[PDB]
């Protein structure tokens, strides 16, 4: 309730106390590089049609 | 269903004998407190929101 001066009461309040502070990054066990050749690096393409 | 009586001008019907009868009135008084959290509702668990 904005303001510096409250009346005499109960009332009902937000959260405005805890916040995170640590982080979880979990993501799959793969490490083989995709193969940008061939498809960047690659000899010939293809025409339109 | 029609129960027509025309007309009298000497007659008077008396009654002899009564029942005391229970009737029940059902009257609803209140209803449920509800409180939102506009706050979580509407942005959950972002801050950007
Ligand atoms: C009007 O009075 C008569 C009696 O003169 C009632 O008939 C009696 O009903 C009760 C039960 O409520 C019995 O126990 C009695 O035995 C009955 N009569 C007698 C004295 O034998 C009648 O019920 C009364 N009015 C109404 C329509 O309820
Ligand atoms: C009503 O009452 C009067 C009294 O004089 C009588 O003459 C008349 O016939 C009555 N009519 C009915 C509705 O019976």
């Amino acid at each position: 309730t904005k303001s510096f001066s409250v009346e005499k009461g109960i009332y009902q309040t937000s959260n405005f106390r805890v916040s995170p502070s640590t982080e979880v990054v979990r993501f799959p066990n793969i490490t083989n590089l995709c193969p940008f050749g061939q498809v960047f690096n690659a000899s010939t393409f293809p025409s339109v049609y | 269903e029609d129960q027509s009586v025309a007309y009298s001008n000497n007659s008077i019907a008396i009654p002899t004998n009564f029942s005391i009868s229970v009737t029940t009135e059902v009257l609803p008084v209140s209803m449920t407190k509800t409180s939102v959290d506009c706050n979580m509702y509407i942005c959950g668990d972002s801050t950007e929101c």
